[PDB]
């Protein structure tokens, strides 16, 4: 199951 | 023994031909299960091994969200990239990233994952501890700064030793009679003359899993390394595994050859000559 | 930037016995950047139907896909994959052997 919360660079 | 988890993301722009191609793929060790793919029709997150099928569609709605979200991050990071390095807007680029999660043997968490690369090289990577990060260039520092300001590290750590880990564990047991299954390789050499006087010796290995595997050539015992023809493990497609090492003998010679070979699912390391 | 040629290989799925079914596979490794062409060929000619495996990548970075198709091998028909990638000045044509 994929990660929930992935940010952006910026 | 030892088991993973692991998602690969890859984003490719494409200027003056639309949105940036987006592809995910999710394995548990050498086994893929999932993919999404921008440029198909459905849209989703699509099953690719037969035990993540029965997944309900709960599951199948909640990978289909984060996907896309994990899209639209890296189509916004390309803009960001470009900037950074003081590109072009023409110029097609690549972001890739890469996360997951090892268990061992007690299937408790073992190591965790988080890299990401901009145009094949390492732009920024979480380290062991899942603490810090690992910045490689003077952009990526930036990154870093920002990164450990909004916490991202706390967030990927909770994920990589929980719910990665969980999931990891599901799977296995749901899909117990793929992944849980180690295929001893099926062996045996070919002889062809090359002429006269030398002869080609291949050691075959293949239809093993993991795709785990060392094959090597002895000459009296000793390591013939920089005389041997290794070609690289490939699928077959059916989700096992090939590879094969060759020799070149002079005629008369074949008896001071050995090959051996060493797997997973084999409970002895095998050795195996030519007459 | 960073730019590594597709290593090549071109194999069947099972030992090749002339008129029996089989896949011929032509898996194409560690390259950079990702667009790449890649085509099966029997005498010469393009196969039509022929499918590929989602794009993933290595430890390093660099990319690997298979391509495949079913076939029934014989005696005479020969098979080739054609590779293009920005790393080669023309299209790389390897020829499938059947003990490699």
């Amino acid at each position: 199951s994929l990660f929930n919360t992935v940010a952006t660079l910026y | 023994g030892s088991h993973s988890m692991r998602y690969f993301f890859t984003s490719v722009s494409r200027p003056g031909r639309g949105e940036p191609r987006f592809i995910a793929v999710g394995y548990v060790d050498d086994t893929q299960f999932v993919r999404f793919d921008s440029d198909a029709a459905s849209q989703r997150m699509e099953p690719r091994a037969p035990w993540i099928e029965q997944e309900g569609p709960e599951y199948w709605d909640g990978e289909t969200r984060k996907v896309k979200a994990h899209s639209q991050t890296h189509r916004v990071d390309l803009g960001t990239l470009r900037g950074y390095y003081n590109q072009s807007e023409a110029g097609s680029h690549t972001v890739q990233r890469m996360y997951g999660c090892d268990v061992g043997s007690d299937w408790r968490f073992l190591r965790g994952y988080h890299q990401y690369a901009y145009d094949g090289k390492d732009y920024i990577a979480l380290k062991e501890d899942l603490r810090s990060w690992t910045a490689a260039d003077m952009a990526a520092q930036t990154t870093k700064h920002k990164w450990e300001a909004a916490h991202v590290a706390e967030q990927l750590r909770a994920y990589l030793e929980g719910t990665c880990v969980e999931w990891l564990r599901r799977y296995l047991e749901n899909g117990k009679e793929t992944l849980q299954r180690t295929d001893a390789p099926k062996t045996h050499m070919t002889h062809h003359a090359v002429s006269d006087h030398e002869a080609t010796l291949r050691c075959w290995a293949l239809s093993f899993y993991p795709a785990e595997i060392t094959l090597t050539w002895q000459r009296d015992g000793e390591d013939q390394t920089q005389d041997t023809e290794l070609v690289e493990t490939r699928p077959a497609g059916d989700g096992t595994f090939q590879k094969w090492a060759a020799v070149v003998v002079p005629s008369g010679q074949e008896q001071r050859y050995t090959c051996h070979v060493q797997h997973e699912g084999l409970p002895k390391p095998l050795t195996l000559r030519w007459e | 930037m960073i730019q590594r040629t597709p290593k090549i290989q071109v194999y069947s799925r099972h030992p090749a016995e002339n008129g029996k079914s089989n896949f011929l596979n032509c898996y194409v490794s560690g390259f950079h950047p990702s667009d790449i062409e890649v085509d099966l060929l029997k005498n010469g000619e393009r196969i039509e139907k022929v499918e590929h495996s989602d794009l993933s990548f290595s430890k390093d970075w660099s990319f690997y896909l298979l391509y495949y198709t079913e076939f029934t091998p014989t005696e005479k028909d020969e098979y080739a994959c054609r590779v293009n990638h920005v790393t080669l000045s023309q299209p790389k044509i390897v020829k499938w052997d059947r003990d490699m």
